[PDB]
Protein backbone atom coordinates (compact mmCIF):
# COMPACT_ATOMS: atom_id res chain seq x y z
CA UNK A 1 0.00 0.00 0.00
CA UNK A 2 3.09 2.07 0.12
CA UNK A 3 2.97 2.41 -3.27
CA UNK A 4 -0.35 2.96 -3.57
CA UNK A 5 -0.21 6.33 -1.41
CA UNK A 6 2.64 7.93 -3.25
CA UNK A 7 0.82 6.69 -6.99
CA UNK A 8 -2.49 9.26 -5.36
CA UNK A 9 -0.11 11.86 -4.21
CA UNK A 10 1.60 12.26 -7.38
CA UNK A 11 -1.77 12.29 -9.27
CA UNK A 12 -2.83 15.07 -7.53
CA UNK A 13 0.88 16.86 -7.64
CA UNK A 14 0.74 16.17 -11.36
CA UNK A 15 -2.95 17.66 -11.59
CA UNK A 16 -2.09 20.88 -9.29
CA UNK A 17 1.15 21.25 -11.73
CA UNK A 18 -0.28 21.17 -14.25
CA UNK A 19 -3.09 23.43 -13.09
CA UNK A 20 -0.40 25.83 -12.56
CA UNK A 21 0.29 26.31 -16.33
CA UNK B 1 -13.50 10.46 43.90
CA UNK B 2 -16.12 12.13 41.18
CA UNK B 3 -14.39 13.16 38.07
CA UNK B 4 -16.32 15.19 35.16
CA UNK B 5 -14.90 15.22 31.83
CA UNK B 6 -16.61 17.87 30.47
CA UNK B 7 -15.00 20.69 32.51
CA UNK B 8 -11.78 19.07 31.63
CA UNK B 9 -12.44 19.02 28.10
CA UNK B 10 -13.58 22.77 28.09
CA UNK B 11 -10.19 23.55 30.44
CA UNK B 12 -8.23 21.54 27.44
CA UNK B 13 -9.58 23.73 24.82
CA UNK B 14 -9.85 26.90 26.79
CA UNK B 15 -5.92 27.02 27.21
CA UNK B 16 -5.12 25.85 24.17
CA UNK B 17 -7.62 28.68 22.24
CA UNK B 18 -5.80 30.99 24.39
CA UNK B 19 -2.67 29.40 23.33
CA UNK B 20 -3.35 29.70 19.77
CA UNK B 21 -4.22 33.52 20.25
CA UNK B 22 -0.98 33.97 21.48
CA UNK B 23 0.65 32.45 18.22
CA UNK B 24 -0.95 33.80 15.96
CA UNK B 25 -0.07 37.92 17.77
CA UNK B 26 3.47 35.85 17.32
CA UNK B 27 3.66 35.62 13.77
CA UNK B 28 5.30 38.10 11.66
CA UNK B 29 3.62 40.33 8.78
CA UNK B 30 5.90 37.93 6.42
CA UNK B 31 4.20 34.37 8.25
CA UNK B 32 0.66 36.03 7.96
CA UNK B 33 1.02 36.58 4.11
CA UNK B 34 2.28 33.20 4.38
CA UNK B 35 -0.82 31.81 5.92
CA UNK B 36 -3.28 33.80 4.25
CA UNK B 37 -1.57 32.29 0.98
CA UNK B 38 -1.12 28.63 2.45
CA UNK B 39 -4.75 28.48 3.74
CA UNK B 40 -6.11 29.65 0.13
CA UNK B 41 -4.63 27.51 -1.85
CA UNK B 42 -4.72 24.07 0.62
CA UNK B 43 -8.80 25.14 1.21
CA UNK B 44 -8.58 25.10 -2.51
CA UNK B 45 -7.06 21.41 -2.64
CA UNK B 46 -9.50 20.26 0.08
CA UNK B 47 -12.54 21.34 -2.29
CA UNK B 48 -11.33 20.07 -5.64
CA UNK B 49 -9.15 16.66 -5.14
CA UNK B 50 -11.85 15.76 -1.61
CA UNK B 51 -11.94 12.38 -3.41
CA UNK B 52 -8.20 11.75 -3.82
CA UNK B 53 -7.55 12.75 -0.41
CA UNK B 54 -10.89 11.00 1.16
CA UNK B 55 -9.14 7.95 -0.56
CA UNK B 56 -5.75 8.44 0.80
CA UNK B 57 -8.18 8.66 4.33
CA UNK B 58 -8.84 5.03 3.74
CA UNK B 59 -5.72 3.68 2.33
CA UNK B 60 -4.09 5.03 5.87
CA UNK B 61 -7.04 3.92 7.68
CA UNK B 62 -7.38 7.50 9.74
CA UNK B 63 -10.25 6.15 11.43
CA UNK B 64 -8.18 3.39 13.41
CA UNK B 65 -6.41 6.21 15.92
CA UNK B 66 -4.32 3.98 18.26
CA UNK B 67 -0.94 5.13 18.42
CA UNK B 68 0.63 1.87 16.65
CA UNK B 69 -1.82 3.45 13.34
CA UNK B 70 -1.00 7.50 13.86
CA UNK B 71 2.61 6.38 13.57
CA UNK B 72 2.13 3.78 10.37
CA UNK B 73 0.48 7.22 9.17
CA UNK B 74 3.12 9.17 9.91
CA UNK B 75 5.55 7.64 8.42
CA UNK B 76 3.91 6.38 5.43
CA UNK B 77 3.16 10.57 4.60
CA UNK B 78 7.06 11.10 5.50
CA UNK B 79 8.26 8.39 3.12
CA UNK B 80 6.06 9.71 0.62
CA UNK B 81 7.32 13.31 0.70
CA UNK B 82 10.83 11.92 0.69
CA UNK B 83 9.87 9.85 -2.91
CA UNK B 84 7.81 13.02 -3.66
CA UNK B 85 9.08 16.67 -2.43
CA UNK B 86 7.46 18.28 -5.14
CA UNK B 87 5.84 22.01 -3.42
CA UNK B 88 2.27 20.54 -5.32
CA UNK B 89 2.51 17.31 -3.20
CA UNK B 90 3.49 19.34 -0.33
CA UNK B 91 0.26 21.62 -0.38
CA UNK B 92 -1.79 18.21 -0.40
CA UNK B 93 -0.21 17.25 2.22
CA UNK B 94 -1.38 19.95 3.94
CA UNK B 95 -4.69 19.08 3.10
CA UNK B 96 -4.43 16.12 3.41
CA UNK B 97 -3.46 16.32 7.75
CA UNK B 98 -6.19 18.95 7.66
CA UNK B 99 -8.32 16.62 6.51
CA UNK B 100 -7.27 14.10 9.34
CA UNK B 101 -7.88 16.57 11.92
CA UNK B 102 -11.41 17.50 11.17
CA UNK B 103 -12.17 13.81 10.69
CA UNK B 104 -10.68 12.66 14.13
CA UNK B 105 -10.03 15.59 15.99
CA UNK B 106 -6.69 16.97 17.85
CA UNK B 107 -6.59 18.71 21.18
CA UNK B 108 -3.12 18.09 21.70
CA UNK B 109 -3.75 14.97 24.26
CA UNK B 110 -2.49 12.37 21.08
CA UNK B 111 1.09 13.31 21.37
CA UNK B 112 1.76 11.08 18.21
CA UNK B 113 -0.65 13.56 16.24
CA UNK B 114 1.62 16.41 17.64
CA UNK B 115 5.06 14.80 15.67
CA UNK B 116 3.24 13.71 12.73
CA UNK B 117 2.66 17.65 12.45
CA UNK B 118 6.06 18.72 13.70
CA UNK B 119 7.85 16.58 11.43
CA UNK B 120 6.06 17.15 8.55
CA UNK B 121 6.17 20.72 8.27
CA UNK B 122 9.50 20.53 8.76
CA UNK B 123 10.21 18.31 5.86
CA UNK B 124 7.83 20.80 3.72
CA UNK B 125 9.89 23.42 5.28
CA UNK B 126 12.70 22.27 3.27
CA UNK B 127 13.98 23.53 0.30
CA UNK B 128 12.07 26.34 0.55
CA UNK B 129 12.82 28.47 -2.58
CA UNK B 130 11.23 25.64 -4.43
CA UNK B 131 7.58 26.10 -1.93
CA UNK B 132 7.64 29.75 -2.15
CA UNK B 133 8.45 30.05 -5.76
CA UNK B 134 5.46 27.59 -6.23
CA UNK B 135 2.72 29.29 -4.08
CA UNK B 136 3.31 32.73 -5.43
CA UNK B 137 3.56 31.52 -8.93
CA UNK B 138 -0.08 30.59 -8.33
CA UNK B 139 -1.33 33.80 -7.12
CA UNK B 140 -0.18 35.14 -9.85
CA UNK C 1 19.45 21.50 3.24
CA UNK C 2 17.89 25.36 2.71
CA UNK C 3 15.23 24.68 5.72
CA UNK C 4 13.00 27.75 6.29
CA UNK C 5 11.39 27.75 10.10
CA UNK C 6 9.07 30.62 8.98
CA UNK C 7 7.11 27.90 6.71
CA UNK C 8 7.43 25.35 9.61
CA UNK C 9 5.45 27.76 11.95
CA UNK C 10 3.23 29.12 9.82
CA UNK C 11 2.23 25.37 9.16
CA UNK C 12 2.34 24.44 12.66
CA UNK C 13 0.25 27.19 13.29
CA UNK C 14 -2.18 26.61 10.32
CA UNK C 15 -2.80 22.35 11.27
CA UNK C 16 -2.99 23.29 15.23
CA UNK C 17 -5.96 26.05 14.12
CA UNK C 18 -7.35 23.45 11.67
CA UNK C 19 -7.43 21.59 14.84
CA UNK C 20 -9.45 24.15 17.28
CA UNK C 21 -11.72 24.65 15.16
CA UNK C 22 -12.79 20.73 15.12
CA UNK C 23 -12.69 20.34 18.83
CA UNK C 24 -14.87 23.94 19.19
CA UNK C 25 -17.77 21.98 16.75
CA UNK C 26 -17.43 18.64 18.66
CA UNK C 27 -18.61 20.72 22.56
CA UNK C 28 -21.53 20.02 23.32
CA UNK C 29 -24.21 23.30 24.27
CA UNK C 30 -23.38 22.15 27.67
CA UNK C 31 -20.11 22.44 27.17
CA UNK C 32 -20.23 25.33 25.36
CA UNK C 33 -22.43 27.33 28.14
CA UNK C 34 -19.71 26.34 30.57
CA UNK C 35 -16.66 27.48 28.39
CA UNK C 36 -18.29 31.06 28.36
CA UNK C 37 -18.59 31.45 31.98
CA UNK C 38 -15.32 29.95 32.54
CA UNK C 39 -13.62 32.63 30.02
CA UNK C 40 -15.95 35.60 31.83
CA UNK C 41 -14.93 34.33 35.19
CA UNK C 42 -10.73 33.41 34.63
CA UNK C 43 -10.66 36.80 32.46
CA UNK C 44 -12.35 38.77 35.21
CA UNK C 45 -9.76 36.88 37.50
CA UNK C 46 -6.66 37.90 35.41
CA UNK C 47 -8.09 42.05 35.65
CA UNK C 48 -8.08 41.79 39.37
CA UNK C 49 -5.49 39.58 40.37
CA UNK C 50 -2.67 40.62 37.65
CA UNK C 51 -0.36 41.63 40.26
CA UNK C 52 -1.21 38.48 42.62
CA UNK C 53 -0.70 36.14 39.23
CA UNK C 54 2.68 38.12 38.07
CA UNK C 55 3.89 37.49 41.35
CA UNK C 56 3.33 33.80 41.02
CA UNK C 57 4.50 33.71 37.65
CA UNK C 58 7.52 35.37 38.83
CA UNK C 59 7.85 33.08 41.63
CA UNK C 60 7.99 30.10 39.39
CA UNK C 61 10.40 31.36 36.86
CA UNK C 62 7.86 31.34 33.71
CA UNK C 63 10.79 33.23 31.83
CA UNK C 64 12.66 29.65 32.77
CA UNK C 65 11.03 27.40 29.32
CA UNK C 66 13.82 24.94 29.74
CA UNK C 67 12.23 20.93 30.65
CA UNK C 68 13.58 21.08 34.10
CA UNK C 69 12.07 24.02 35.06
CA UNK C 70 8.35 23.52 33.24
CA UNK C 71 8.13 20.05 34.91
CA UNK C 72 8.72 22.04 38.56
CA UNK C 73 6.42 24.63 37.59
CA UNK C 74 3.70 22.12 37.01
CA UNK C 75 4.55 19.54 39.97
CA UNK C 76 4.01 22.84 41.61
CA UNK C 77 0.59 23.77 40.67
CA UNK C 78 -0.60 20.02 40.81
CA UNK C 79 0.75 20.23 44.58
CA UNK C 80 -0.74 23.44 45.39
CA UNK C 81 -4.33 22.28 44.19
CA UNK C 82 -4.01 19.30 46.56
CA UNK C 83 -3.19 21.12 49.16
CA UNK C 84 -6.24 23.63 48.76
CA UNK C 85 -8.17 22.35 45.82
CA UNK C 86 -11.12 25.05 46.47
CA UNK C 87 -13.19 25.99 43.46
CA UNK C 88 -12.02 29.58 43.75
CA UNK C 89 -8.19 28.15 43.81
CA UNK C 90 -8.69 25.95 40.90
CA UNK C 91 -10.03 28.93 38.53
CA UNK C 92 -7.14 31.54 39.70
CA UNK C 93 -5.16 28.42 38.55
CA UNK C 94 -6.70 28.70 35.41
CA UNK C 95 -6.14 32.53 35.01
CA UNK C 96 -2.36 31.40 35.88
CA UNK C 97 -1.51 29.24 32.96
CA UNK C 98 -3.60 31.42 30.85
CA UNK C 99 -1.00 34.01 31.53
CA UNK C 100 1.98 31.46 31.31
CA UNK C 101 0.54 30.92 27.67
CA UNK C 102 0.49 34.05 26.81
CA UNK C 103 3.60 35.50 28.37
CA UNK C 104 5.83 32.59 26.58
CA UNK C 105 3.30 31.26 23.96
CA UNK C 106 2.62 27.56 23.57
CA UNK C 107 2.24 25.49 20.15
CA UNK C 108 2.37 22.23 21.21
CA UNK C 109 5.81 21.87 20.04
CA UNK C 110 6.38 21.64 24.16
CA UNK C 111 5.29 18.35 25.06
CA UNK C 112 5.88 19.05 28.49
CA UNK C 113 3.31 22.22 28.68
CA UNK C 114 0.88 19.83 27.10
CA UNK C 115 0.96 17.34 30.23
CA UNK C 116 0.94 20.46 32.50
CA UNK C 117 -2.47 21.02 30.67
CA UNK C 118 -3.68 17.71 30.55
CA UNK C 119 -2.64 17.04 34.21
CA UNK C 120 -4.49 20.56 36.03
CA UNK C 121 -7.65 19.90 33.73
CA UNK C 122 -8.07 16.47 35.15
CA UNK C 123 -7.45 17.90 38.52
CA UNK C 124 -9.63 20.89 38.75
CA UNK C 125 -12.40 18.44 37.26
CA UNK C 126 -12.10 16.60 40.26
CA UNK C 127 -15.16 16.93 42.73
CA UNK C 128 -16.95 18.71 40.30
CA UNK C 129 -20.13 19.81 41.82
CA UNK C 130 -17.92 21.42 44.34
CA UNK C 131 -16.51 23.69 40.98
CA UNK C 132 -20.18 24.01 39.11
CA UNK C 133 -21.69 25.08 42.02
CA UNK C 134 -18.90 27.60 42.69
CA UNK C 135 -19.57 29.06 38.98
CA UNK C 136 -23.42 29.04 38.61
CA UNK C 137 -23.39 30.93 42.37
CA UNK C 138 -20.98 33.21 41.12
CA UNK C 139 -23.56 34.22 37.52
CA UNK C 140 -26.38 34.66 40.14
CA UNK D 1 9.26 28.88 48.20
CA UNK D 2 6.70 25.62 47.52
CA UNK D 3 4.69 27.46 50.64
CA UNK D 4 5.06 31.34 49.39
CA UNK D 5 3.27 30.08 45.88
CA UNK D 6 0.64 28.37 48.26
CA UNK D 7 0.19 31.95 50.35
CA UNK D 8 -0.47 33.71 47.31
CA UNK D 9 -2.89 31.60 45.30
CA UNK D 10 -4.73 31.01 48.85
CA UNK D 11 -5.10 35.08 49.52
CA UNK D 12 -6.56 34.87 45.84
CA UNK D 13 -8.89 31.60 46.69
CA UNK D 14 -10.03 33.65 50.18
CA UNK D 15 -11.17 37.17 48.07
CA UNK D 16 -12.68 35.26 45.35
CA UNK D 17 -14.59 33.12 47.75
CA UNK D 18 -15.80 37.09 50.11
CA UNK D 19 -16.24 38.17 46.83
CA UNK D 20 -18.63 35.72 45.97
CA UNK D 21 -21.08 36.58 48.92
NA1 LIG E 1 11.97 7.80 2.97
NA1 LIG F 1 14.49 14.70 3.76
NA1 LIG G 1 0.51 16.92 46.59
NA1 LIG H 1 -5.92 14.57 43.82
Amino acid sequence: STKKLSECLKRIGDELDSNME
Amino acid sequence: CNFNNSIKNVIVFYINEKALIEEKKMLSCYENKLLNLIKEDCENIMLKYKPNLSYICSLLKVDDTSEENIKHIKDQIIESLENDNRPSVKLAIISLISMIVEMNGYKGKNIPMSFLIEDIALKISENSEDLINFINIKNK
